[PDB]
């Protein structure tokens, strides 16, 4: 699904690992 | 078109945005939160009060930081409750983390010396680290971090994200998402690139990369920008602004009249990030 790609690209795949830790905290 | 247009400080960063922007933003130094309290001096005196009374009901020590700033020193590894006050406006400050001791109270320490009022339309010309109506004086080296989400009035459904965080990111954004990317575009033809590969900004050197897509009657944009870092560096960490608009339920009104409209908004945004001239 189109909208379910974009949106896991800006919530998670986008994010370089130390973003993600942060974001997780 | 930036009329009306304000220049905010972030961090040690300034960036411009539209009159009507709603702005949230958090602040976080050595990896905690640091959060604005509304409390006036008696109200804070309570507060600290009330806490010393609960944890008795744990508790091990209050510690005096000089500067009408004091922590709390619990159990959680310690809990340690920092609130600190501005100079020379009034302003209270929670900074609350785990401790494994001296050296934490030294930081807080330096924190009650270094917090300086702001008012609401300055631009500090000392070096530190802008947060809600203040900033920390100086320019040593320090973890620090802050993130702003960013909503428009006139665009519903758009989001824009501007962070900054001490420390080299491990890839670049190109490395990062191309991949991923290509196999949206391969599987979905109403995806597109609008743009791939660098956006400088001054001396930032930003990667960018801008995607696009029609599907269930909307279009939605992923607008994604980088600044990859360098280790002990306040004025080139870690950088990303982005720009969403993503999937909302029913046809919605567009966020935005065309994709150069969303272009011309991304684009007069990041060409006003700049490191603020201290």
């Amino acid at each position: 699904d189109l909208f379910a790609s974009i949106g896991a690209l800006w919530t998670w795949a986008w994010r370089g690992p130390k973003a993600r830790q942060e974001l997780l905290k | 078109d930036k009329t009306g247009w304000i220049t905010h400080c972030f961090g040690r960063f300034l960036i411009d945005l539209p009159p009507d922007a709603v702005i949230n933003a958090g602040y976080y130094l050595w990896g905690d939160r640091i959060e604005y309290l509304d409390d006036k001096p008696t109200e804070l005196a309570a507060r600290v009060d009330r806490l010393e009374q609960e944890w008795r009901t744990m508790f091990l020590r209050k510690i005096d930081f000089g500067n009408e700033s004091v922590g709390l020193l619990s159990w959680s590894t310690y809990l340690l409750d920092t609130y600190v006050t501005s100079k020379p406006t009034w302003h209270v400050y929670r900074w609350k983390g785990k401790v494994s001791e001296q050296h934490a109270v030294e930081i807080s320490r330096a924190l009650a010396r270094n917090l300086r009022s702001r008012a609401p339309k300055e631009i500090p010309s000392e070096p530190g680290f802008c947060i809600d109506h203040a900033y920390i004086a100086g320019d040593s080296f320090q973890v620090e971090r802050f993130g702003v989400g960013v909503t428009f009035p006139e665009h519903p459904g758009a989001r824009f994200e501007f962070r900054s965080s001490t420390g080299a990111e491990l890839n670049s954004l190109l490395e990062r998402v191309d991949g991923f990317v290509q196999n949206m575009l391969s599987t979905f033809a109403g995806m597109e690139t609008l743009r791939k590969g660098k956006h400088p900004v001054g001396s930032l050197p930003g990667e960018e990369y801008l995607v696009a897509g029609s599907d269930k009657g909307q279009r939605g944009y992923t607008f994604m920008w980088e600044v990859q870092g360098k280790e002990e560096s306040l004025t080139e960490p870690n950088l990303t602004a982005g720009l969403a608009v993503l999937e909302r339920s029913n046809p919605p009104p567009p966020a935005f009249k065309s994709d150069k409209e969303a272009l011309e908004l991304w684009d007069t945004i990041v060409d006003s990030i700049r490191v603020r001239p201290t």
